């Protein structure tokens, strides 16, 4: 039951940086069996280290794995654009369990979100559902807090969030929040307000609507 | 060139079996240590369960969220693995992936010499898709997000399963083009959204449609997204 860790989750670098992956283990697990691999969205993970410290046939030089015991590191000399991507490590000797991941994207300036808020559709509001968007654009660094008021009151439990993955042309993240009420609860309020905390916001930034209007 | 192929998964309701088919080729198959990994949507690579060469015994192994609903097989007659999974649950859903590394032979010669060699190549099919879920299959219906830089968009809401296919003005518009990943709704139903950025001055002058795709129902909507 040997348990691997990575640190960190996201390591946020620009292109021709050092980077340096850490995998840990909760027992040692011995050199030829120790494993590093690259995944990209929608495709199947590769072999780049295997052994501990085996480069694989096929794999650029600048990849290197290094380690013993239960401290173990992956090293790109110099990271190029197909680099940014999930690495994980993997046992295979007495446990056989992959790492969490670590997520390797492009370090970009901070870019403040553009925010957005919809109202529901007139469509949707006679099937008795409405549901408010609130579209954060283009922004950098991922973290982003998005709450929802309704009539100066915090909600809680009725919404989602989705997270772009790191866009591949101005490598910015972008984010939706939906907001999901009844017909009856949509009615009775008045002030629908999206509120965002971003670290290029100098202050919390708040898109509102009025049911009405 | 080595390769694994899987087949079988498919829409399967909670508590119901579906049986994984992976098929090799270019190796010895009686001689590969087989395993199965499965990623859930936007989840990490979680390993399943194995089967050892049958030259040294075919010894398998599970992961302890598996043991007692899924079984390892094995064909070498057929360079095919199989993984039975009885007992399906939700979380079970995902892409699930048949892997093996293999032995291959590497020659070349100069004027002066000959040289061969065996390299490792660790292989990877390019999956199927295991969904559990006692959801019924069902288009969505699409919600125009109004705008009044400007944005605007579509709300693509309560469809199942995946995937969904969206393009705004039949692919002429991709700039400033966001499709989100789909959340799951405690309903069982997917949910998304599919917004673009244009200039305010195209409002009232460009007309923006969305155009929806949703194979599993046969639904095909066009929506105008009007201020």
């Amino acid at each position: 039951e040997i348990v691997l860790t990575q640190s960190p989750g996201t390591l946020s670098l620009s292109p021709g940086d050092r980077a340096t992956l850490s995998c840990r283990a909760t027992q040692s697990v011995g050199g030829d069996y120790f494993a590093w691999y690259q995944q990209r969205p929608g495709q199947s993970p590769r072999l780049l280290i295997y052994g501990t410290s085996r480069r694989a046939a096929g794999i650029p030089d600048r990849f290197s794995g290094s380690g013993s015991g239960t401290d173990f590191t992956l090293t790109i000399d110099r990271l190029e654009p197909e680099d940014f991507a999930v690495y994980y490590c993997r046992q295979y000797e007495t446990s056989f369990t992959f790492g969490p991941g670590t997520k390797v994207d492009i370090k970009r300036t901070v870019a403040a979100p553009s925010v957005f808020i919809f109202p529901p559709s007139d469509e949707q509001l006679k099937s008795g559902t409405a549901s408010v968007v609130c579209l954060l654009n283009n922004f950098y660094p991922r973290e982003a807090k998005v709450q929802w008021k309704v009539d100066n009151a915090l909600q809680s439990g009725n919404s989602q969030e989705s997270v772009t993955e790191q866009d591949s042309k101005d490598s910015t993240y972008s984010l939706s929040s939906t907001l999901t009420l009844s017909k009856a609860d949509y009615e009775k309020h008045k002030v629908y307000a999206c509120e965002v905390t971003h670290q290029g916001l100098s202050s919390p930034v708040t898109k509102s609507f009025n049911r009405g209007e | 060139e080595v390769q694994l192929v899987e087949s079988g998964g498919g829409l399967v309701k909670p508590g119901g079996s579906l049986r994984l088919a992976c098929v090799g080729s270019e190796f010895t198959f009686s001689e590969a240590w087989m395993t199965w990994v499965r990623q859930a949507p936007g989840k990490g690579l979680e390993w399943v369960g194995h089967m050892r060469p049958t030259t040294e015994g075919g010894a398998k192994d599970y992961a302890a969220a598996v043991r007692g609903r899924f079984t390892i097989a094995r064909d070498d007659s057929k360079s095919t693995l199989y993984l039975q999974m009885n007992s399906l649950k939700i979380e079970d859903t995902g892409v699930y992936y048949c892997m093996t590394g293999v032995e291959r032979g590497d020659f070349w010669s100069d004027d002066y010499s000959q040289h061969y060699n065996t390299y490792l190549i660790d292989v990877w099919g390019k999956g199927t898709t295991v969904t559990v879920s006692s959801a019924s299959t069902k288009g969505p219906s699409v919600f125009p997000l109004a705008p009044s830089t400007a944005a605007l968009g579509c709300l693509v809401k309560d469809y199942f399963p995946e995937p969904v296919t969206v393009s705004w003005n039949s692919g002429a518009l991709t700039s400033g083009v966001h499709t989100f990943p789909a959340v799951l709704q405690s309903s069982g139903l997917y949910s998304l959204s599919s917004v673009v950025t244009v200039p305010s001055s195209s409002l009232g002058t460009q007309t923006y449609i969305c155009n929806v795709n949703h194979k599993p129902s046969n639904t095909k909507v066009d929506k105008r997204v009007e201020p």
